[PDB]
DNA sequence: TTTGAAAAGCAAGCATAAAAGATCTAAACATAAAATCTGTA
DNA sequence: TACAGATTTTATGTTTAGATCTTTTATGCTTGCTTTTCAAA
């Protein structure tokens, strides 16, 4: 496959995307952020 | 006031020199104020009774002229219509309520897609991306994107080269009211639907307001069109088309 | 609503000919179905040809192109008169990769982009035929290395005369640069439509002198020699052959309206024959009897209308001087030879006499008159061929039933309309489009539009705006007005308005603007101001 | 009429687009060179309207004025009385 | 080429070839300047057409050889519509270097019924040469007015001329040519009343074309400078 | 045959539209590494 | 569970289309003055 330019420099961090909101079951099953 | 109306001779001596003794520098603080709504009943009073019967005497009169945009139109040639008065009741009724039908019948309904050139808010990236929805044309491959070109263009391009190789039937009805309205007036727009019109399995039915209008189209855009021209003159009131111009 | 909309596709619900019923509807279905097939039958005769036409032609443009493109500077092909339309396809040279390299001018804002474009095209056929690069001219510079063929670059610039100049003159100054390179060779193809002498003058004489070292001009058109036309107008005839005529007329028509277009006349051309042979297949019932399968149907809607004709009255007055339907059809075995005629008359000036520079149309035109003679006296090679290349035009009876014509303005006016021209007698006169037949204000008071447009072409080239709706509102009567704005009792604030004394002056008023808002979006009018409203000047005379 | 041969558009338009390269004549309220590259990048984009009139239209000034020609053009110089007007 | 004209019909050959350089150097240095490029393609276009006129009489004397070759030293050489369109690039020149007040004095030729003075003309001959400046801009119907008037020509034949929609086609075709500018080169709208049109093409190339189709377009700037 | 008189031409000056372009931005077009989603397994 | 591939997300570069503001130049209105043919005697 013939590329119309090159990033030969890219330098992406190792960071995730998916946020708070969507890991716990409900706000009821969120656990003590203290502990 | 001249000696001459007509002709360039009326032209030239119409563009006299007025002195400043005869300026008449009336205004319009010197007019009875109206506001949106008199205005507006009072206006559509007068298109819904002043020449109504005539008006439709006229109509149908030119209800008898369909049959020969239909064969107009299986032909090859698309449908430019002219005249003073709006024509937007005219293409709704002929393309909606007896082109489509009787062209799904003919071949045995046909999809109509409008366009209101009279919006400013037409654009040919969302018009086409409705006609993809439509057609489902082949997706362009990466040799045909060449370097940064317009991909509508490109594949419009390439349809007229694989619907040569169709079987003529029509498969979809385009309707573009107002094709010389502000947006929709821009080379680019008007490049797209040539194309588009090269297509024989889509039909071209279009109308026009602005008396300069020919101006529009070269050589090459006025083959790529191939328009047949129908003076439809019926003194319609233009309620639609004038709500994007405040005439307040 | 969808009316306020962009764009909305609808689907249309459902519960097959667009051929009428003629002779007054007293006209059979089985005889519209058979004008339909005839129509169709000759339509798609006529259009083989022009397709086979249009293909040799593309053809053999190819075939010429490659015989010039092929046969330490550039090899420089003008063609004159290109609407940059050619598929220009390429040999494959042996040991060498030939490459098309087509260039717009909305491709070329500058020459980087050029350039940029122009290598990227390079490196991706080269790949398509046999690590990515920079798109750069040290592609060509390092071909060999890395494709080990070497390399003929073909430049096909379409639309030269809408190019910038001077971008296109840096890219040529910027190609020279690859003839020091042993391995390259470079084509360039110059798409001209107006004439040469339009673009030596914009580029520079050094760019000149670069580019006259091998060159060749080629004008190919389709005005040249008139070839290809006369094979389409000579298929039309062809396909006409034994049961239509051509009026003078309709061929001068053809004359003239094809004199006005120089770049698509041929498609124009077949446009027009398109339009007449579907004129006389909607208007005519006499179409049905081109064929002798037709004639055992003819009933008295038909002995009637072909008495109307002045032919026939001619032919029954020299026999009441000198001395129906089995007369009529003894009118249909006859050949009239005139299209034989015109394509032998092509033929001994095209393969006799060496002569291709001739007009078919124009030919065939003054035999339908009969001045054939002083259009061959233009050679002075026919001085002593001409009575044998001479024949009478011959009148048959009953020629007008099977004729396409030009005497109502219909092609005219469908193809060639005179758009501003209708718009201002549509406007001026009025009552040749509304009928005459609020049953009281409409033999009184005119339409807005048509009103407001004779005190539009008696004002002046400027308009105060004030005194031109004073001028309107002296034209409509106040009393008729204000009785026909109290016609409907239903609507109250209609009533409430119109008994209030300055009614008449706000009636008028919102009438007059609506129509001046009309005739600004028309285009006739405009203002003079940005900020202010208080003088219109008009754009639109009539008779222009 | 006090010869000197006189030369044709067609070639003193080659003495003209030198005279334009040796830097004498400069095209009107030209910018020219850019001082950095995001402007020279605006105006590579951008069509500008001495390129697309004739060449014999083109508005042009001098670098040097026909005083400065006429200091140090010497006075043997067979057009030296036409640098005083 | 010159190893073929001498065997057809080392010292000298070297004589010849700086007599040549010396005369095209000679000939066309007020031309070229000090340029080499340019003098190379004038040595390059001028040898084969004076190596063809090489005979073994011009071989030994340069003088009847530089008169028998004369031509190649006196000129350079290094160089390469319908009717509608044609009337209608004219009148845009028309309206391009004319200045619109005198008009009504050129082409009006029309019988009046309403009493009315026709303009004079302008009343002292301007010297500016007009068609040395760039050209004015005009509107449209100011184009097709002059376009009519200068157009070639019982109750119902119209002896003047409509502007239909090939007059228009033909207006876009010179607008697509870039033989008409605009004001807008990008984005344009044709259909703007403040869009004005001006004339792209000198005066060498509406010589051609105004004697192609025999139109007396000097007379009309003989009554300035 | 004149004859005065209104239509038209020229010029200076000032307010103002408009062209030309400098500067900038949104959007189309384009690539690309890490995270995330399917999809069997 | 579990890993390989496909798709999405986030991030950045490339090119085109178009808007906005600024500056210099063309143009149009105003007033005064002078030329020049035109309906009437």
């Amino acid at each position: 496959v013939i590329r119309k330019f090159t990033k030969k420099n890219v330098a992406r961090a190792k960071k995730k995307y998916t946020p708070f909101s969507k890991r716990f079951k409900s706000i009821a099953a969120i656990p003590d952020l203290t502990s | 006031a001249s000696s001459f109306l007509d002709t360039f001779e009326g032209y030239f001596d119409q563009r006299k020199i007025v002195r400043t003794n005869a300026k008449s520098r009336h205004t319009m603080s010197m007019a009875p104020d109206v506001t949106r709504e008199e205005f507006s009943l009072v206006s559509n009073f007068f298109n819904e009774n002043f020449q109504k019967r005539p008006r439709q005497k006229l109509f149908e009169i030119q209800k008898k002229m369909f049959p020969q945009y239909w064969f107009e139109l299986t032909q090859g040639f698309s449908l430019l219509f002219y005249g003073v008065g709006s024509k937007r009741n005219f293409l709704e009724e002929f393309a909606i309520d007896y082109l489509s039908p009787k062209i799904a019948y003919s071949q045995l309904s046909i999809p109509c897609l409008i366009l209101n050139g009279y919006n400013p808010s037409c654009n040919y990236r969302d018009v086409f991306k409705e006609i993809t929805d439509l057609l489902v044309p082949a997706e362009l491959t990466r040799s045909e994107t060449k370097y940064w070109g317009n991909h509508v263009i490109l594949q419009i391009q390439k349809m007229i080269d694989f619907y040569k190789n169709q079987p003529l039937d029509i498969k979809l009805i385009l309707v573009v009211h107002n094709l010389d309205g502000p947006s929709i007036r821009k080379n680019t727009f008007q490049t797209m639907l040539s194309f588009l019109s090269v297509i024989r399995q889509i039909a071209i039915v279009a109308s026009t307001d602005h008396i300069y209008a020919p101006l529009l189209w070269d050589n090459m855009k006025a083959q790529n069109y191939n328009f047949v021209f129908h003076d439809i003159s019926n003194f319609e009131p233009s309620t639609v088309e004038s709500t994007f111009q405040d005439v307040m | 609503a969808d009316a306020q909309r962009s764009h909305y596709t609808v689907y249309p619900s459902l519960p097959h000919i667009p051929f009428v019923k003629l002779l007054s509807g007293k006209e059979s279905e089985v005889n519209v179905e058979k004008r339909w097939e005839l129509y169709h039958q000759l339509h798609s005769h006529f259009h083989d040809q022009v397709d086979h036409i249009i293909d040799n032609i593309e053809a053999d443009l190819k075939a010429e192109i490659s015989d010039l493109l092929y046969s330490r500077c550039f090899n420089t092909i003008f063609l004159l008169g290109s609407d940059s339309t050619t598929k220009i396809e390429l040999k494959d040279e042996s040991s060498r990769y030939n490459v098309l390299i087509e260039l717009t001018p909305k491709e070329s804002p500058n020459v980087r982009m050029m350039l940029r474009r122009s290598m990227y095209k390079l490196y991706s056929a080269a790949d398509a035929e046999e690590n990515d690069v920079s798109y750069d001219l040290s592609l060509v510079e390092n071909f060999k290395r890395l494709f080990g063929k070497d390399l003929a670059m073909v430049f096909n610039f379409k639309d030269v005369d809408s190019i910038n100049f001077n971008t296109l003159d840096n890219f040529i100054i910027l190609l020279k640069s690859a003839f020091k390179y042993d391995h390259v060779k470079i084509s360039l193809i110059f798409n001209i439509n107006t004439n040469l002498s339009n673009i030596e003058k914009n580029l520079r004489q050094s760019t000149i002198r670069l580019l006259k070292r091998n060159y060749h001009k080629l004008d190919v058109s389709s005005n040249k020699g008139f070839k290809y036309g006369n094979q389409i107008f000579q298929s039309f005839l062809d396909t006409v052959d034994g049961k239509l005529n051509l009026s003078d007329r309709f061929v001068e028509f053809i004359l003239s309206k094809m004199a006005n277009n120089t770049n698509h006349n041929l498609q124009l051309l077949t446009k027009m024959l398109d339009y007449s042979l579907m004129s006389y297949f909607f208007q005519n019932a006499f179409s049905v009897f081109i064929d002798p399968v037709n004639v055992d149907f003819l009933n008295d809607d038909y002995l009637k209308i072909l008495s109307r004709c002045p032919t026939f009255m001619f032919f029954v007055e020299g026999l009441i001087k000198q001395h129906l339907e089995e007369f009529f059809v003894e009118f249909l075995v006859r050949e009239n030879p005139i299209n034989g005629h015109a394509k032998f008359v092509a033929r001994f000036l095209e393969e006799e006499l060496n002569i291709t520079n001739f007009n078919l149309i124009e030919l065939y035109h003054n035999l339908l008159i009969g001045k054939l003679d002083s259009y061959l006296d233009r050679w002075s090679a026919c001085k002593e061929y001409k009575d044998r290349l001479h024949f009478e035009p011959i009148d048959t009876i009953f020629q007008e039933l099977f004729t396409l014509d030009n005497r109502s303005g219909l092609l005219t006016q469908s193809i060639f309309p005179s758009y501003k021209s209708n718009i201002e007698d549509n406007l001026l006169s009025w009552e040749q489009v509304l009928p005459s037949l609020s049953g009281d204000l409409d033999k009184i008071m005119a339409p807005v539009l048509g009103q407001l447009f004779k005190l539009y072409r008696e004002a002046n080239m400027t308009i105060n705006i004030y005194d031109f709706y004073i001028a309107f509102r002296e034209t409509l009567p106040k009393e008729e007005i204000l009785n026909f704005i109290r016609k409907d009792p239903s609507n109250t604030k209609l009533l409430e308005l119109a008994e209030t004394p300055d009614a008449f002056d706000k009636v008028a008023l919102i009438l007059f603007m609506q129509a001046i808002f009309a005739f600004e979006n028309m285009g006739l009018i405009k203002f003079q101001s940005t900020k202010s409203y208080d003088l219109v000047e008009k754009c639109v005379w009539r008779g222009i | 009429s006090r010869t000197i041969k006189l030369w044709l558009k067609k070639d003193v338009k080659n003495v003209w687009e030198n005279l334009v390269q040796l830097d004498f004549f400069t095209e009107k309220s030209a910018v020219g060179l850019r001082d950095n590259a995001t402007a020279a990048f605006y105006a590579s984009n951008y069509q500008f309207q001495g390129t697309m009139i004739p060449f014999d239209l083109r508005s042009y000034q001098m670098q040097i004025i026909l005083q400065e020609l006429r200091r140090i053009i010497p006075k043997s110089n067979m057009y030296y009385s036409w640098t005083q007007l | 080429c010159l190893r073929k004209r001498i065997i057809e019909e080392d010292d000298q050959f070297q004589n010849v070839a700086a007599n040549f350089i010396h005369l095209i150097v000679q000939a066309f240095h007020s031309y070229t300047g000090n340029d080499i490029f340019a003098l190379n393609d004038l040595i390059d276009f001028k040898w084969p057409k004076y190596v063809s006129r090489i005979t073994k009489e011009n071989i030994f004397e340069p003088l009847a050889l530089y008169k028998s070759a004369i031509k190649l030293f006196l000129s350079t050489d290094d160089n390469l519509l319908s009717i509608i369109s044609k009337y209608l690039l004219i009148a845009s020149y028309i309206c391009s270097y004319l200045e619109p007040r005198y008009d009504a004095s050129i082409f009006s030729r029309k019988t009046r019924i309403i009493q009315g003075r026709a303009a004079y003309g302008r009343r002292k001959k301007k010297e500016v040469n007009p068609r040395y400046l760039q050209p004015s801009l005009f509107a449209i119907e100011r184009l097709l007015a002059i376009f009519q008037a200068i157009f070639p020509i019982a109750l119902r034949e119209e002896s003047l001329m409509k502007a239909n929609i090939e007059v228009f086609q033909n207006l876009s075709e010179l607008h697509t040519l870039k033989l008409i500018a605009t004001t807008m080169n990008k984005n344009i709208d044709y259909l703007s009343p403040k869009v004005r049109w001006k004339v792209n093409v000198p005066w060498e190339i509406i010589k051609e074309i105004s004697e192609s189709v025999h139109f007396n377009i000097s007379d009309y700037f003989s009554d300035i400078h």
